[PDB]
């Protein structure tokens, strides 16, 4: 009764939301939620072409995605915690030096 | 769709809703009616946190269909929880899950 | 389908490497030993190698709806496994330099290992996906080991984001595929597609996406603005390992998703890859023109390289060698930038600190240390193209493939960038042996060195003989 | 007239036009992490635009 | 089904564009969880019903618990407020608008016989995580276990 032409939809309305998110912002902190928006997006896709066709592909692929959300959510906060304990600012226009 | 099943939709919403609105109305009769006059430890913990919680999700997801899966699933989950009860030594010993030094 | 016992005895390197990933975790959990746990991963990777010549006496099979074994995969898991060795190799005096924990650099380069290797043998959207994100996270950590040096620290970030952003964009174009398809095996990618409805546009947008995301992993234009940065910010073994391991398995992993995809000879995603092929191979050859940088300048070459490599894919449906030329241009890829990296390598070991500077300084590098600049000039001449090395081998074989295809326009850009190419790599090799201004002792130097010297001689003897490495990658057909 | 070789310089004139597009093409690695994911989502909509009309 | 499908779609959006304009990050993050949670209840909508149990106990529950963590032991570019003006999101709005009429093109002209909503148990999605998907489930394992290991050896103090 629901479309999967909706639910595609509304994925790509948030990977794209996720995506400005992620180029607008100087703080890493936004980039990184914009980066777990994105994938969240994806996610939400392969839920629904997987439940589109009655599988249990999509939630697996589901499972493997939000694996990778928290794998990759980890290590960009311990980058992140490392640049401003190294830096003390969060601006990721000033980590630019190499260049050429 | 059976009448039970419609029956409980309708039991669960409105308990949701009953809920909610009973804390959201608590706090605006108390608002409403008186008298006015880190280190990082830290982030390791909740880290190791989500890690063990998605393994714990794959072992949810094995535990609810034994029955249906057999010995060879058995063995697929023998090698998972070895590697996570690895993981996990390794922390211990490196001291990554050591509050106190 | 389900695993049988022979399908066990076709995943050998898979459980060889995962097996030395928990022994040397534990040997770490024991005790903080870099010699030992340095040593336990080499003898993994040459287990799992030792593995491979086990699988190769055993046949080709589909051991999974995502695993298949064929020759093609053990190809492309040699190639990974010898980048691995190279990398824990020239990783070992840089570690005995760096004051801080060291194994945690081999268990990540362990992990990435296997994730190549899972690359190598995929056969199935989820597997690529795993492969994927099992060779990029590792290279999270390996490129921001060094993580208090400012530039490993700002090349950790930028890779960090930009990979997770491209992780985000191919699982999206992987789940509008899904969508379509209904399946995610390779080889139903289209199946239900007919009559000459192979251009839906679903499809294609999915295939976009992750196109987006590989040509991000291979450093196409353009998704390439990050590989000098990252290059030159990373560990140089780390450099090593990206621009060798990785590339070659995301490569792989693509040769086989456009052969076994019904969508692969659509004309639409050709028309894309040969603009993507040929802007790569002119924009890394112009870019790396005026670079003092070894590092950098070998991003761009490596830009440029898998422009080249992109010509050889496009012409695999209409052509017959393409994969034969992959699989000569990736050896001979492999070789020269493990030699060129290692070099690099070997002359920032050990490592010096966070606060002091890596610059390479190749210029007089004759007048100090012979061997290494002449290395280097073999390595340089051979990405260059020049006919006594295997690098021209790879370049015949893919302008052969592109006369075959007539892709005329990828073969001009071809001789195009060569010539580029050639001012750049004779400047650095002429720099090479001028005279420098003004400016060890172990065995684990040694072994680098002659890992090098062992990269050179293969590069060049199969330069001047190259059929034995032919008949090496014509035997390994895949399951068509 | 001819002490300068001009046919020598017309044809190092594609050295010429070689080094200013290098010069040109390094302007856009100018190491900022916002211009490379701005860059990547341009190069997205190029090849998906590009795709489409195919 | 489709009443809460389109309810949560539309708290989904809402929240995301919260998200990405808001300037304080506990703020943000709480729109996040907000997105999550309207997330699980499409996921639920859908019959995915392991899908959005995850959601709420992976996604919200132990990720965005991390973020805001993080968030707080920062004590946290805020005052100019960069993103809001015109002349800085003018073209990136731009650029995600394209792409997004690009990609929304690509999903009007598919075939769609419609979503059943049939629950698709955690129990069917067990059975194949642990059939046909043996090196999916321990290479998982081995991802989670390399993620570990990177974020610990970044993120720790000394
Ligand atoms: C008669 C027409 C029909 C037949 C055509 C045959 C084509 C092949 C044979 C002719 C090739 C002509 C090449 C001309 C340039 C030769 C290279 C050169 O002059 O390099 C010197 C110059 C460096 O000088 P320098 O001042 O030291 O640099 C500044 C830093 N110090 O170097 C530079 O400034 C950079 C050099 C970059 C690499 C060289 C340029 C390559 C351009 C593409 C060549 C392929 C052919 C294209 C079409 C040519 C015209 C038909
Ligand atoms: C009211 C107007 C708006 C007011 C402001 C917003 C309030 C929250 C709105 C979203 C949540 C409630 C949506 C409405 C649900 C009502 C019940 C319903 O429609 O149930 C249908 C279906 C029942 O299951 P099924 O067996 O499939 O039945 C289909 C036909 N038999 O149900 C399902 O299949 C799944 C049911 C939904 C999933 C569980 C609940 C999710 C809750 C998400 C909350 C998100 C955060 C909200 C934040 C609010 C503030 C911004
Ligand atoms: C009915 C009785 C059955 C007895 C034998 C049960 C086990 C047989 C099949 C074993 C399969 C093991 C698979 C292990 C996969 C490990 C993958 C590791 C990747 C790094
Ligand atoms: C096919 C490979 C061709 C290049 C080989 C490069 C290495 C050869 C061995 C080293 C030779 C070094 C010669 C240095 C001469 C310096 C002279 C300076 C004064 C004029
Ligand atoms: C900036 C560098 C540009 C390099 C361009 C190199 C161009 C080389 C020459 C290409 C010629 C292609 C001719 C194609 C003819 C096709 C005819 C088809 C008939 C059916």
């Amino acid at each position: 009764m629901i479309p999967l032409q909706h639910g595609l939809i509304l994925a790509a309305i948030l990977f794209v939301l996720g995506l400005t998110g992620l180029v607008i912002r100087r703080n890493l902190l936004f980039m990184l939620i914009g980066l777990e928006i994105m994938i969240n997006a994806s996610a939400l896709a392969f839920v629904v072409a997987g439940s589109y066709w009655g599988q249990t592909d999509g939630q697996v692929m589901y499972i493997l995605a939000i694996s990778l959300a928290a794998a990759e959510a980890s290590i960009g906060l311990a980058l992140l915690l490392q640049l401003h304990r190294r830096r003390q600012n969060l601006n990721i226009d000033s980590v630019s030096e190499m260049r050429g | 769709t059976s009448t039970e099943v419609i029956a409980h939709h309708w039991a669960f919403a409105i308990f949701l809703i009953v809920a909610i609105g009973l804390c959201c109305l608590m706090l605006v009769g108390g608002w409403f009616l008186g008298g006015r006059a880190l280190s990082a430890k830290f982030y390791l913990v909740a880290m190791f946190f989500v890690i063990f919680d998605v393994e714990a999700l794959y072992l949810f997801a094995w535990s609810t269909s034994i029955r249906e899966s057999g010995w060879v699933g058995f063995v697929e989950a023998a090698i998972f929880i070895f590697v996570l009860l690895a993981g996990l030594v390794y922390l211990v010993r490196i001291g990554a899950l050591d509050w106190t030094p | 389908m389900t695993i049988t016992p022979q399908n066990l005895i076709a995943l050998l390197p898979l459980l060889i490497v995962g097996l030395t990933v928990v022994v040397v975790m534990l040997s770490i959990a024991w005790r903080r030993n870099h010699f030992l746990n340095a040593t336990l991963s080499v003898i993994g990777l040459n287990a799992a190698l030792v593995s491979l010549w086990f699988v190769g006496q055993a046949g080709a099979m589909d051991v999974t709806p995502l695993m298949r074994v064929d020759g093609f995969a053990m190809l492309y898991t040699g190639l990974v496994l010898l980048a691995s060795l190279a990398t824990c190799t020239f990783a070992y005096p840089w570690l005995e330099g760096y004051n801080d924990n060291k194994d945690e650099f081999y268990l990540l380069v362990l992990i990435a290992a296997l994730g190549g290797i899972l690359l190598a043998n995929a056969n199935h959207l989820a597997s690529l996906f795993l492969g994927i994100e099992l060779i990029s996270l590792p290279l999270f950590g390996l490129v921001g080991y060094a993580f208090r040096q400012k530039r490993s620290l700002e090349a950790s970030i930028k890779y960090t984001i930009l990979s997770a952003a491209a992780s985000s964009f191919l699982l999206f174009g992987m789940a509008l595929v899904y969508a379509q398809s209904g399946d995610l095996s390779f080889v139903a990618l289209g199946k239900n597609l007919g009559d000459g409805m192979l251009n839906e546009p679903l499809l294609l947008a999915g295939f976009g996406l992750m196109i987006v995301g590989l040509g991000f992993k291979l450093s196409l234009v353009p998704f390439h603005l990050w590989t000098p940065d990252v290059y030159q910010g990373a560990p140089a073994p780390v450099s090593t390992f990206l621009a060798t391991a990785s590339k070659i398995a995301i490569f792989g992993v693509v040769m086989r998703l456009f052969l076994y995809a019904p969508v692969g000879d659509s004309e639409a995603i050709r028309v894309v890859l040969a603009i993507i092929a040929f802007a790569s191979i002119i924009f890394g050859n112009l870019m790396a023109l005026s670079q003092t940088n070894i590092k950098r300048l070998l991003g761009y070459s490596s830009i440029s390289h898998l422009g080249y490599l992109l010509v050889a894919l496009i012409a695999l449906q209409t052509g017959e060698m393409s994969m034969e030329a992959v699989g000569v241009y990736l050896a001979g890829y492999l070789f020269s930038s493990l030699g060129a990296f290692g070099v690099v390598s070997l002359m920032s070991s050990p490592y010096r600190g966070p606060d002091a500077d890596s610059l390479f300084s190749y210029r007089g590098l004759f007048w100090h240390r012979p061997i290494l600049a002449a290395v280097m000039t073999v390595m340089m001449l051979s990405l260059a193209g020049i006919p006594m090395t295997l690098g021209f081998i790879g370049k015949f074989y893919v302008l052969a493939v592109g006369v075959q295809a007539h892709l005329w326009w990828l073969v001009g850009a071809v001789v195009v960038g060569s010539a580029i190419g050639l001012y750049y790599y004779l400047r650095v090799a002429v720099s090479l042996y001028l005279h420098a201004p003004e400016q060890p002792s172990n065995w684990q130097y040694s072994a680098g060195g002659i890992v090098v010297l062992i990269s050179a001689l293969l590069v060049l003897v199969l330069g001047v003989w190259p059929q034995p490495l032919i008949s090496i990658v014509r035997l390994a057909m895949p399951l068509m | 007239l001819l002490k300068r070789d001009p046919l020598n310089s017309m044809m190092n004139i594609p050295a010429v036009l070689s080094r200013f597009a290098g010069k040109g093409l390094l302007l856009s690695e100018n190491g900022y992490l916002r211009w490379y994911v701005a860059s990547m989502s341009i190069g997205a909509v190029v090849v998906l635009a590009l795709l489409m009309v195919l | 089904m489709e009443f809460a499908f389109y309810i949560c779609g539309l708290i989904a959006i809402l929240a995301t564009l919260r998200v990405i304009t808001h300037t304080n990050p506990v703020h943000a993050l709480l729109y996040l969880i907000i997105s999550l949670l309207a997330i699980s209840g499409v996921f639920f909508s859908l019959g995915a019903y392991f899908a959005g149990a995850l959601e709420i106990i992976v996604y919200a529950g132990a990720i965005m618990v991390l973020f805001v963590f993080v968030v707080m032991m920062l004590n946290l570019i805020e005052q100019e407020r960069q993103w809001l003006k015109p002349q800085v999101w003018i073209g990136p709005a731009i650029l995600s608008a394209i792409m997004l009429v690009v990609i929304v093109y690509a999903i009007l002209g598919v075939n769609d016989q419609g979503i059943d909503g049939t629950p698709i148990s955690a129990k069917a999605v067990g059975i194949t995580l642990f059939g046909p998907y043996v090196l999916a489930v321990e290479l998982a394992s081995m991802l989670l276990l390399a993620g570990l290991v990177v974020a610990f050896h970044v993120g720790r103090e000394e």
